[PDB]
């Protein structure tokens, strides 16, 4: 109920912070903590992250440093996967800090990886004396250019009714009853600017209705804003140094907020603008994550032979899980390259999916060459270790789809593959007319283990390029037709479907349903006949070919309806009674899936109904009640239309439409611990 | 910051078509004059920067009769100021 | 109900408790309370001892002492229960308990359930895992 | 200056039964078409508020309430069906006789809307952009209807409709009206 409180913020800003001052105490039980931690993270959501960084800012003060802890790690992870989809340096402040402090140790990456994404004793100069005046005189001249403007009426006492400033004139008219309020203040920030700069001299020249003159004619530079940006954490160490004496007897600048920041920023910007006149002026994101990558990245090859050879190594699995984090959440190019070459040859699981994320987030040549080499030497090897080769041999064929996204050595382990995991080794096989004589070859054999490993690379080349591909598509047409390894075989087959050569298909693929036709008609005779499970067996086989079976027929249906909008009609009527048949079935087919029948029939309905519906709807209700008998027994619009066998053809679809009709078709709580 | 309220009438001479404004009842220096058969819309704009902003106050002075008069053919005569439901606000 | 603990331990606690009786009446001391625990090895801290005394004048008397050690070992099984409990579903014991597999298991336990009951445990809940089937028995 | 808004008259609403037209787009950019809410305000983008749903042919994706990607951008002189079917809620965007998908492969763009006051065809377009709203009075003049949408059983819009439907363009010349006594920020109180 508490979504949405743009009403009100304060009240629940204090609220918020009085649960965290009581999530950890003296006198409470991990009985009545719990309670409140569970209170928090359920406050946590159901407010907008608007109002969430006023405790994030108090938070990342406390924890990150330090190995009570988990009770912060929990509730910044479910603020930090709050909004993926000011406090931003204070998140990545605490990440360099977990990794300062990279069991305990697992209960901490989880909520890292969600958020990846002296003045007493200072001397004063002589211009210091001189300019504790001045920015006491500039400040007077400041002060009453700003309350006159809102009509302020001048008082010999300062009534607020009144808008009285009985101030109203120069330090220089000022006594030392009446600059002691601006004293104290222009001689210590004075002396803050010497002890952290020691320049304190005048290297150039000077710069009621009091009015300040134009400070703001010249910027801030590189050590300009860098010394303002000192001046205002050196006034807020002084004021908060002051509070934390004077309490005892709390924000910081960096982390401050962003109304706080706008505040506090005001009294060195025009301090630094105070000591600019009279000369005294005292002058003295990711790729940094990627940096101590890389810097890990060489202590871990370091250690890897330091074990290959005979803590860190637990904050390696700790970095890995966030290089595998920011993989996944993604000059500073090559500093990833750099890193992706580092760790290839310290494998020369874990880390290999977070290199296939690397792998998957695109001087390397050389150590691809020799990757190429140790794979050809892995092959002689292979015609003659294993594991290094083999997770080698996907990251490859990873890579080698990455970057489609040392030729001659690539092609060296081509002739090794195509010399000799067969399926693995045709794997990356794929990723002129010494191919064309072997396209006329398989072609000659599709006419009649490397067999199926030959045709992969012949895709992935055929389709870097017209008749030629179709008649690769009839060669593996009969392969089928006379057939496992098919289902890599149909992973290119609908590849390359795209490009007649259609009509010789479909006068294949008439055949190819007939005879699947036939085969599911037995099983169907088999079904109507132990026997039992051999049957379920048969069906199993007959749904295995018919995955691959159908798989082709949908990218071909995908020009068949471009085209013609004959063979398909003869290609409906077919696959009608396959969806028929699909209509214990399914029970094979489903074991088979761990659907195509389905979109099969979606594709042959537009077809099929392209060739008097109420015949078809009576012919329907006869098939929800054989019916060719009892077939035998706007749309004027719609005539202009038609018109610009029949008992058979409309009793042949009425069916499919209804099979398709047909398709689309407490305890008490003892009870409850008794049964536990 | 005025704590007070900037009262400003107008005033429009039909026979004449002469147009004068007056500011707190004191006379302002600019007037107008326009064609003989030509008709008017009485018309404020304005950018509101509080939670009350204006007030259309249909009254008269000490000798002339009120805007009532001037758009009801039937109460020409009659110097009361009257607000029937036909007279609103536009935007 | 003091009959969730088994006798041994009360043999145990009693064996603790008079070892540390103060002349045999059975009273013991606030700070003895915490170190006859200790003398059992377990380590609450004293914000688990000032709740339970002021739950029940410095004076522990056995039956007093008793029942709150039934609570201390009630809530700890309630919890360990459960996941034992998840065992004896799955064939391999890790949460991995296939819905085929329970429309047996549930109607051949001893709480009489029927095959509608077992069924309206199923449809308001492939294989389901542990720390789901312990959300939906306790609810 | 702004966008302006095509629609047909009011009178043409459709409660039921399953409907389809088309719309050629001769120079891509910002256009905007699909189905609207009878009750629709001119103020608005077209597809902000409650009141409609179309798809944008400029970035492919849909606009109601906010927006998500939807299929592919556009090329210049390609067709962009829109059809309806209020037996279902449904709502199907096709382009060039292909039927466009979202990103979870789902085809229908919209589900479970409710059927209401009713709905009627609407466009947009941006400065510059030019194309023509073919609302299907000859059914021969559709290009596209014969690939898709045909025997599916959409039938278009002006299908028995011996005159044209007339169409409302939203003006830019801004004229006088009374203030709503049920405005959301603007009030007056006759004293």
């Amino acid at each position: 109920l508490f979504a949405g409180t743009e009403h009100r913020a304060i009240m629940v800003d204090s609220m918020l912070h009085t649960v965290y001052r009581l999530s950890r105490g003296r006198s409470l039980t991990k009985a009545q903590r719990d309670v409140i931690e569970d209170c928090l993270m359920a406050l946590c959501r159901y407010i907008r992250p608007s109002m969430l960084q006023h405790l994030l800012r108090r938070l990342v003060f406390d924890v990150p440093i330090l190995n009570k802890m988990p009770l912060k790690l929990l509730t910044n992870h479910y603020e930090r996967c709050w909004k993926y989809y000011a406090n931003f340096g204070v998140t990545s402040e605490e990440e360099l800090h977990l990794t300062r402090k990279l069991l305990a140790h697992k209960k901490y990456d989880q909520e890292l990886y969600r958020m990846a994404m002296e003045t007493l004793n200072v001397i004063i100069p002589e211009k210091l004396d001189s300019f504790i005046n001045k920015f006491a005189e500039y400040t007077h001249e400041k002060w009453a250019f700003d309350k006159i403007q809102n009509n302020w009426s001048y008082g010999e006492n300062v009534d607020e009714e009144l808008k009285t400033h009985p101030m109203l004139r120069p330090y220089k008219t000022f006594s030392e009853k009446d600059k002691e309020i601006y004293r104290w203040p222009i001689k210590e920030s004075l002396k803050a600017m010497i002890a952290w700069e020691w320049t304190i001299e005048k290297a150039r020249e000077g710069e009621y209705n009091p009015q300040p003159p134009d400070l703001s004619g010249v910027t801030l530079s590189r050590e300009l804003q860098a010394m303002a940006e000192q001046l205002a954490e050196n006034y807020h160490n002084t004021w908060g140094r002051k509070k934390k004496q004077e309490l005892e007897a709390l924000v910081p600048y960096d982390t401050l907020t962003a109304k706080e920041k706008a505040r506090d920023r005001e009294k060195a910007q025009e301090l630094l603008k105070f000591l600019q006149m009279n000369g005294y002026a005292v002058t003295r994101i990711e790729k940094r994550f990627a940096f101590g990558f890389l810097q890990q990245l060489l202590r871990w090859m370091d250690i890897s032979q330091e074990f290959i050879a005979h803590k860190f190594f637990a904050k390696i699995l700790l970095p890995l899980i966030n290089q595998y984090f920011t993989n996944h959440c993604l000059l500073g190019s090559g500093g990833h390259a750099s890193n992706k070459e580092k760790e290839m040859i310290t494998s020369l699981l874990v880390r290999h999916r977070v290199s296939l994320f690397g792998t998957d987030a695109p001087t390397t040549l050389f150590q691809h060459i020799a990757q190429h080499q140790f794979g050809d030497d892995v092959i002689l090897d292979d015609v003659q270790l294993c594991s290094i080769y083999s997770l080698g041999t996907t990251k490859n064929t990873y890579v080698e789809k990455l970057r489609p996204a040392a030729a001659a050595m690539p092609v060296a382990f081509l002739e090794p593959q195509l010399n000799e995991t067969k399926s693995p080794r045709e794997r990356a096989i794929l990723g002129v007319i010494e191919i064309t004589l072997p396209m006329l070859c398989s072609y000659l054999p599709r006419w009649w283990p490397p067999a199926l490993p030959a045709g992969a690379p012949p895709p992935c080349t055929a389709v870097t390029s017209l008749g030629n591909i179709l008649r690769i598509i009839v060669n593996n047409l009969g392969i089928d037709e006379a057939t496992v390894f098919a289902q890599p075989i149909v992973s290119r087959a609908r590849p390359e479907l795209l490009h007649i050569p259609t009509i010789g298909r479909l006068r294949k693929r008439a055949g190819k349903v007939v005879a699947e036709e036939e085969q599911l008609r037995l099983e169907a005779k088999a079904e109507a006949e132990r026997d039992e499970f051999s049957v379920l067996c048969r069906d199993l086989y007959a749904l295995y070919p018919l995955l691959i079976r159908y798989v082709d027929n949908n990218r071909a249906h995908w020009l068949t309806e471009p085209n013609a909008n004959f063979r398909m009609v003869g290609e409906i009527f077919i696959y009608w009674s396959k969806s028929h048949n699909f209509k214990q079935n399914f029970v094979v087919q489903n074991e088979i899936n761990n659907t195509l029948k389905k979109m099969l029939p979606i594709g042959l309905n537009m077809c099929a109904p392209t060739d008097m519906l109420a015949k078809t709807r009576y012919a329907l209700k006869d098939t929800d009640e054989l019916q060719n008998n009892l077939h035998l027994q706007l749309r004027w619009q719609m005539a202009l239309y038609r018109g610009l066998e029949k008992i058979v053809r409309r009793v042949q679809e009425v069916s499919a439409v209804l099979y398709h009709l047909e398709q689309t078709e407490l305890l008490s709580k003892q009870r409850r611990r008794a049964v536990v | 910051i005025s704590h007070t309220d900037l009262v400003i009438g107008c005033l429009v001479d039909l026979a004449t078509g002469l147009m004068t404004f007056t500011a707190n009842g004191k006379e302002s220096n600019t007037f107008f004059q326009v064609e003989p058969n030509t008709k008017l819309f009485p018309a404020v704009f304005v950018l509101p920067t509080h939670q009350n902003v204006i007030q259309f106050e249909l009254g008269k002075q000490k000798n002339i009769m009120p805007l009532s008069a001037a758009m009801f053919l039937s109460e020409r005569k009659n110097p009361a100021p009257q607000c029937p439901p036909r007279l609103e606000v536009q935007m | 109900m003091a009959d969730q603990l088994t006798e041994e331990q009360i043999a145990e606690f009693k064996e603790a408790f008079s070892l540390f009786d103060k002349d045999g009446d059975g009273t013991i001391t606030t700070k003895a309370l915490g170190t006859v625990m200790r003398s059992l090895g377990q380590n609450p801290t004293e914000a688990e001892l000032q709740d339970m005394i002021n739950e029940v004048n410095g004076t522990i008397d056995f039956p007093a002492f008793l029942t709150m050690m039934a609570r201390k070992m009630k809530d700890t099984d309630s919890e360990e229960e459960i996941r034992e409990a998840f065992r004896v579903f799955d064939k391999d014991g890790n949460g991995y308990i296939s819905a085929a597999a329970l429309r047996h298991v549930m109607t051949n336990l001893g709480e009489k359930l029927t095959d509608e009951e077992v069924d309206e445990m199923i449809r308001e809940a492939g294989q389901v895992n542990y720390e789901a089937f312990v959300q939906m028995m306790t609810a | 200056d702004r966008v302006r808004i095509f629609r047909a008259e009011k009178s043409y609403t459709v409660q039921s039964g399953r409907w389809y037209f088309e719309f050629e787009a001769v120079t891509t950019g910002e256009m905007r078409v699909g189905w609207a809410r009878p009750e629709l305000r001119p103020d608005v983008e077209l597809g902000a508020d409650e009141l409609a749903y179309v798809f944008n042919g400029h970035r492919g994706q849909r606009w109601h309430l906010g927006s998500e990607p939807f299929g592919r951008p556009w090329q210049s002189g390609d067709v962009v069906g829109c059809m309806i079917d209020l037996t279902e809620n449904t709502i199907i965007f096709t382009l060039n006789g292909e039927v466009l998908m979202s990103d979870s492969g789902s085809e229908t763009a919209f589900r479970e809307i409710e059927i209401g006051d009713g709905f009627l065809p609407v466009c947009s377009l941006g400065p510059g952009q030019v194309g023509h709203l073919n609302l299907g009075q000859d059914v021969s003049s559709l290009r596209f209807f014969a690939i898709c949408g045909l025997q599916e059983g959409f039938e278009p819009f002006a299908i028995n409709m011996q005159r044209p439907v007339t169409t409302w363009f939203s003006k830019s010349l801004p004229q006088f009206e009374p203030v709503p006594p049920e405005h959301p920020h603007y009030e007056v109180a006759r004293m």
